[PDB]
């Protein structure tokens, strides 16, 4: 908005701003290791007790 | 059964029927009616003045696709100008209390001096009086009622002693015209003018402002000049002129021409410039120039003058005013 | 009423060249015909501008006197849209000119042509095999020095390589390089003056000064001496003083006649026209400004 003044000063007119915001992305990792005599005896079925 | 194959009367008519009714003039009337209503149709100007609710601004019709208001806010078609009729640009001022004086004369024209400091924001400007009061029973009792302690005024231009010298006083000044509205401040007044229009006053109470120069300046240069015809506009004019007494502001007015003007200013300054570069000084090169004029608008011819006695302080002034001018500022052009 | 036109293009815009043109959305103009349908051909100066043909100052000017002049409002490609300036009006144009000069509110914007590089000047519309060319519009005051100091700078520059030691290249360069004005300086880019004539687009204009400032001191005694009558100006008289005792030595009996009254003619038609061309024929006023805004209210 504006106000009304008693000078001759130059008048501000209408105004309007626009502005614009945007995204930023993120990344997480991690590792984990396991053994593959670990991973093996996972697929067969056990035996003896 | 024929497929459409461009665009049509209608949509055609209604756009050109709108854009067609000119304007109406010379309508006669019998005595025996004697008056009528199209007969105001006719008469009325159609004033722009709408008093600020949401259904009278569009009453007034302030609210007009032309630049210029017109009947009811553009629901009619119009006339498409008024008689070549230009809205009048006006000029915003913020000039510092001490230079201008309040109590002048409405229909003064003004001027304006280019300071050259960076980026200014405020100016300094000046009427006749004033610019009377700074190159130095008539004026100057007047004058210095009006305006005291010169040295207000010769302080806004650090400079006047070397242009005064260097011949260059007169491009820098560059007049703007009458004044319109004025607000008063104990620091820096508030005033606007008009350039390049009629002269009118923007006040809601309807007022008629006529320009005014005192009588000790304007000398009419077809008065003392004398078939001839007598043409509708008169040309109002100011020149600068170095005298030895020093720069000297006068003025001009007639409808004779420009280049008859210039010519009639030749014999008219003759013998003040014979010993203004007489014996007393020779000269050198940019002294040379010794005057300038400027072309200042138009004012319908065989209104001609009437003269209005401007009152300050209880002393009396004789000051010559002319109606209905209209503005036009043209540039500078030496004379010699 | 209406004032508009809509030029086409032949072909579609590329891209670099539709920006480089949005860049001018608010200049001024020259146009061929008043008319709302028109090609891209008479629309720049290139017309009258080209690279082939040697540019003339004065042709340019010869032109832009008479011409209509115009305010660029959309770009876009497939068409242009402009409207047209004429006067009982008043316009808004955005200052944007490559060589900047900043204005002031309540001046007078003259339209010169351009006497800096092309480049500055012009756009060139490749796709179309067209440049565009764009006038310079500087404040008068302005103007009238930067024509007086090029003009100079264009004699120096051909005399000095004509006589060697007349001067100094140097004296000629710090001296007419900067243009002071109202508080500001600003800086010219010289056009580096190339050596021979009519390839310099001064040289003209250069000549016609010179060949009139040559055959003035012949015929201004004469006419003044065939003047003096009983009755005559007084101020006339008085002048005849002020010329040098150099110019009153001249005998006008040495000169034939017919070559006398050669010189009379021809510098009279140099004084005609030279002197109309400082005048700056298309001159609008100034009524408002904007700085940040670039936007100057003129008609």
């Amino acid at each position: 908005p504006t106000i009304a003044h008693g000078d001759g000063r130059r008048p501000s007119k209408q105004r309007t701003f626009i502005v614009v915001k945007n995204c930023h992305k993120h990344h997480i990792s991690t590792e984990m290791e396991l053994s593959m005599l670990d991973l093996e005896i996972l697929h067969s079925i056990p035996e003896t007790p | 059964m024929k497929v459409q194959g461009s665009v049509d009367r209608r949509r055609l008519q209604r756009r050109i029927a709108g854009l067609l009714p000119p304007p109406a003039r010379r309508l006669n009337i019998s005595r025996g009616s004697e008056f009528t209503r199209d007969v105001r149709g006719l008469v009325e100007e159609h004033a722009q003045a709408s008093s600020l609710s949401a259904a009278a601004v569009w009453r007034a019709g302030l609210l007009a696709p032309g630049e210029v208001a017109v009947a009811g806010g553009g629901s009619g078609g119009g006339s498409f100008s008024w008689s070549g009729w230009r809205p009048p640009v006006f000029g915003d001022f913020l000039i510092h209390a001490s230079s201008f004086n309040n109590a002048e004369a409405t229909g003064t024209p003004l001027f304006q001096f280019k300071q050259s400091d960076p980026f200014s924001g405020v100016d300094a400007v000046f009427t006749p009086l004033s610019l009377f009061i700074l190159m130095n029973g008539g004026l100057t009792r007047m004058a210095n009622l009006l305006y005291d302690s010169p040295a207000t005024l010769a302080d806004l231009v650090p400079d006047f002693g070397r242009l005064v010298a260097d011949r260059r006083f007169h491009n820098f000044i560059t007049p703007v015209g009458p004044l319109v509205e004025n607000i008063k401040s104990t620091y820096l007044n508030k005033i606007t003018t008009v350039v390049h229009g009629p002269v009118v006053s923007k006040a809601i109470p309807r007022s008629t402002v006529k320009v005014t120069v005192p009588q000790e300046a304007f000398v009419d240069l077809d008065a003392w000049l004398s078939l001839q015809p007598c043409p509708a506009d008169a040309r109002l004019y100011v020149a600068l002129t170095y005298e030895e007494a020093g720069p000297r502001f006068t003025f001009f007015q007639s409808s004779r021409g420009h280049c008859q003007i210039m010519n009639i200013l030749r014999i008219y300054y003759s013998p003040s410039i014979m010993h203004r570069y007489a014996v007393v000084q020779p000269l050198h090169i940019e002294e040379l120039t010794f005057g300038a004029v400027a072309c200042l608008g138009t004012f319908s011819a065989t209104d001609g003058w009437r003269r209005s006695a401007f009152n300050y302080r209880g002393s009396s002034l004789p000051v010559v005013e002319i109606d209905s001018f209209y503005s036009n500022v043209s540039d500078w052009e030496v004379i010699l | 009423m209406d004032l508009k036109v809509v030029v086409s293009l032949s072909s579609r815009l590329y891209t670099d060249e539709i920006a480089k043109m949005q860049q001018r959305i608010g200049c001024i103009l020259p146009l061929a015909s008043t008319h709302g349908t028109q090609n891209v051909q008479g629309l720049g100066l290139g017309q009258v501008y080209s690279l082939e043909t040697v540019p003339d100052y004065v042709s340019m000017y010869n032109y832009l006197s008479d011409c209509t002049l115009a305010v660029l409002d959309e770009v876009s490609v497939d068409s242009l849209i402009l409207t047209k300036i004429v006067p009982g009006q008043t316009y808004a144009i955005k200052n944007k000119y490559q060589p900047f000069f900043q204005w002031h509110g309540t001046g007078s914007l003259s339209v010169m042509p351009p006497v800096f590089g092309r480049e500055h000047a012009t756009v060139k519309l490749e796709s179309n095999d067209v440049d565009i060319v764009f006038p310079m519009v500087l404040p008068t005051p302005i103007a009238e020095e930067v024509l007086q100091k090029i003009l100079l700078f264009n004699v120096y520059s051909r005399v000095v390589m004509q006589a060697p030691g007349n001067a100094d290249m140097l004296d000629v360069h710090m001296h007419l390089g900067s243009v002071s004005y109202l508080g500001h300086h600003y800086e010219l880019a010289l056009p580096e003056v190339p050596g021979p004539l009519g390839l310099a687009l001064l040289d003209n204009l250069s000549l016609y000064f010179c060949i009139m400032v040559t055959l003035l001191p012949r015929a201004s005694m004469r006419l003044v001496r065939g003047l003096i009558r009983h009755e005559h100006h007084d101020l006339l008289n008085l002048f005849q003083e002020m010329v040098p005792d150099e110019i009153a030595r001249i005998d006008l009996d040495d000169l034939s006649v017919a070559d006398d009254l050669s010189r009379m003619r021809v510098m009279m038609t140099y004084l005609q026209s030279l002197a109309s061309l400082f005048n700056l024929g298309p001159r609008l006023a100034t009524a408002a400004y904007s700085q940040e805004t670039l936007t100057a209210t003129c008609w």
